[PDB]
DNA sequence: CGGATGTATATATCTGACACGTGCCTGGAGACTAGGGAGTAATCCCCTTGGCGGTTAAAACGCGGGGGACAGCGCGTACGTGCGTTTAAGCGGTGCTAGAGCTGTCTACGACCAATTGAGCGGCCTCGGCACCGGATTCTCAGGCCTGG
DNA sequence: CCAGGCCTGAGAATCCGGTGCCGAGGCCGCTCAATTGGTCGTAGACAGCTCTAGCACCGCTTAAACGCACGTACGCGCTGTCCCCCGCGTTTTAACCGCCAAGGGGATTACTCCCTAGTCTCCAGGCACGTGTCAGATATATACATCCG
């Protein structure tokens, strides 16, 4: 049957979540979460709804540019594939620990 | 017989307020009386600029209402604007669409 | 009440692109972009002022501000703005 | 309810697609835990400042503005949500 | 006259290390830390007092302020340092 | 009959100087009456902590005095303290001897 | 003027900075990376001596403009 | 006789991570700095304080650029740092568009 | 495993930088007032948490396979290393002067308060720009057949 | 025997006209913040004076830099392999929408008390200056490690 061959799919995915501008990560499961990350601090902690869509724009937001560094790094190791080495090169040149 | 500072330095942005922001900022303990007129100049002409990009971009994207994913596509595309907000995320405003070279058949 | 920028970056709007409307969340967005490049100003005259030993902000330190905080082409057309905003309420 | 391995959520799915928004075309198979662990971090730090903030004004629940503030502390200045 | 930290530093140090002495150059590091860490601190409580409405800058804003400038034990025991000094200074 | 504020709080940093730093620098309209012991407790905590990492690397060199070099060395050296000061550059510190096994033979 | 800053001089930075082996245009690179740098922080100074009046570039205002580009720097006054 | 390539580079670099000496001569530096001042602002006088305090800065720079060029040539699998390494550290740092 | 190149070391030295004594003046401490801000107690009601089911879109699982990572190997050259020569950095002694730094005046600029009024904010309502969609049209994508080579 | 075409099916992206819907943009009422005219105090503009230090210059020394030769380690291109993501179909599951209910805390008001700004007054801690002296940098000789011949 019909087939694409590999590759052709991801450049497809890529431009058409380029050209998209919605939030690519489930509500409910960022939100539990959020949640649990801020129990482990402080107990019986409420929540907003625009709170915990602020805290889901920043992460996408973050996520994007460590994967569009991670790329550089990539490609720069003669890879197409990212690699885990490739994001700790990336967050060790930005400075995150 | 009140004329708006505004219209005495032939601008839109509110100057009374904007003297109102700087005297409860506490920045300084006096406050001149062309600082305020400077600063609104200042803001209108920044807010102008990304307007006119952004109802370019609009403009260019065949609609009619400027949406933040045409004010991210006018601060990434102009140089200086992306310099000024570097490190500002645009609330659905997505990415500036570049594939690299190497990926592409 | 909550105080914005609205009427103004309309106002501004309806001079540069006539035909051309807003939304609620680019409303949003330029104005926390005004408060953001405000507070970017205000700050930078405040702590001029304190390496002064100046008690007062005064056209010339938004002018300084303005030059340490815009690009290169922003802050030339910036300071010429302001300078003729200033020029022009002096002579008013 | 206390909630357990919730970092979970974030399945593959989703981290491919954020790969392909930032212009990923191929993935490895190792590249989900140490997204999972990376993002982990981002949010302990960005609400552990939210927190602080919201225990300062002595309230209960976590706020927008609360976490712009954590975000411009960490110099990820948020726009869209107040500010 | 410029005020320094050069006495309280010797102090500390007497304190800390009695055999170990300091050089003028490690002196003006140590003051130009000291002074960064106060300005980094007030202006934090200045920038937190400012968002709740709040006029004055008491323990409680320097104590949230620590909380958000230093890391984690560094926090920790800055905080009980703050807490000790503060209780002493009470019931002084 | 003048205890001073410092010995009332058991402290050597100066409470009064940075009682007047504070307003003299118009953090506040007002300033509490702890704030500037808290300060002062937490400079001199920092301070103390800074010192003795300091004075530790000056004794593993075999020296009597702290040099730049050796507060460069702790400052490096202790995890939290390098988080704090990381975009800091220290006059006359050099830089921490790193060769990794890649360069070594 | 560039040119002062020479082969052997940034041959000891890479040292400093660990490098065990060095390509021919690091140091063309490397000139070109430092004017840039040089060319930001001395338009900073510049600015602030322009505001205070004077004809001098003083350590205060080389600090100050480190500290803009978040490079902060401990010995000169801070 | 004659050193393998590597021994004395490795030699060099113990000696100058030891050491806490500038690695640039200050007539050159202060050429330099003059020379782009005059591009800002004619007739500007200096202080020996400035020109220290830029050339300190200017060498903690560089050698920070250079550990980073070090990390991405690693990462490359070389041991030569090459101008695309600087271009790579500078782009995921910032300072490259 | 020898040797030369380096780092480190033991010891003299000599030294200039660090530590201590002393005088003075400026900023810190104590006392009293008064006034506004912080803490506390009530109350409202709005937003946040929590349970259900249904349809359903997305995640999860399995599998063939093909494209890519990774290791091995050989070639050429570019960079490291060493030596002779040249270039100018560094020191330091002199001279000059532009300009930092501080002082005095006096004046214009800004703070401050009361009354007035117009601009801007909340609320409401209508319509047209935009999201969605199924038929048509074109645009890249991928395997294939007979002929050119 | 290999390729290299056009072919040509074939899904995917684009275009287009229809319809519908809810948010943008204008109008109205009100209220509260900006404006204005006046007074008072001091911050700064301006002009002088002085003297630190910044610049220009010269000459001597020698230490770093330049140029060149030689060699070998490494960057890179190529090739073979094996494996592990990718694309696609089928099964599962829990995200999501709608609706409802409960209650808890965020916002607001009111009252009271005490904490801090302000002003004045006294006097000792801190800073600049002078001076003694010892930890360390330096010159130089030496034992020790080690990597290439």
């Amino acid at each position: 049957p019909h087939r694409f061959r590999p590759g052709t799919v991801a450049l497809r995915e890529i431009r058409k979540y380029q050209k998209s501008t919605e939030l690519l990560i489930r509500k409910l499961p960022f939100q539990r979460l959020v949640r649990e990350i801020a129990q482990d601090f402080k107990t019986d902690l409420r929540f907003q709804s625009s709170a915990v869509a602020a805290l889901q724009e920043a992460a996408e937001a973050y996520l994007v540019g460590l994967f569009e560094d991670t790329n550089l790094c990539a490609i720069h190791a003669k890879r197409v594939t990212i690699m885990p080495k490739d994001i700790q090169l990336a967050r060790r040149i930005r400075g995150e620990r | 017989k009140s004329v708006s500072k505004s219209m005495k330095a032939g601008l839109q942005f509110p100057v009374g307020r904007i003297t109102r922001f700087l005297k409860k900022g506490r920045y300084a303990q006096r406050l001149g009386g062309g600082a305020p007129v400077y600063m609104a100049a200042v803001l209108e002409y920044l807010a102008a600029e990304v307007l006119e990009l952004a109802g370019n971009a609009a403009r260019d994207n065949k609609k009619s209402r400027i949406i933040p994913r045409h004010l991210l596509l006018a601060i990434r595309n102009d140089e200086e604007l992306g310099k000024l907000l570097s490190g500002v995320t645009i609330a659905h405003g997505g990415v500036l669409p570049n594939i690299n070279s190497v990926l592409l058949p | 009440s909550v105080e914005t920028y609205k009427i103004y970056i309309f106002k501004v709007l309806k001079q540069v692109h006539p035909d051309i409307g807003i939304s609620s969340k680019a409303m949003g967005i330029m104005n926390s972009f005004i408060n953001d490049i405000f507070e970017k100003l205000a700050s930078e005259s405040s702590k001029l002022a304190r390496y002064n030993k100046k008690p007062t902000i005064t056209s010339r330190e938004i002018q300084t501000a303005v030059r340490l905080v815009l690009p290169g082409e922003l802050a030339k057309h910036a300071v010429s703005e302001g300078t003729k905003a200033v020029t022009k309420f002096t002579s008013s | 309810k206390v909630l357990r391995d919730n970092i979970q959520g974030i399945t593959k799915p989703a981290i491919r697609r954020l790969a392909r928004r930032g212009g990923v075309k191929r993935i490895s198979g190792l590249i989900y835990e140490e997204t999972r662990g990376v993002l982990k971090i981002f949010l302990e730090n960005v609400i552990r400042d939210a927190v602080t903030y919201t225990e300062h004004a002595r309230r209960k629940t976590v706020t927008a503005m609360d976490v712009v503030y954590a975000l411009k502390r960490q110099g990820r200045t948020l726009y869209g949500f107040g500010g």
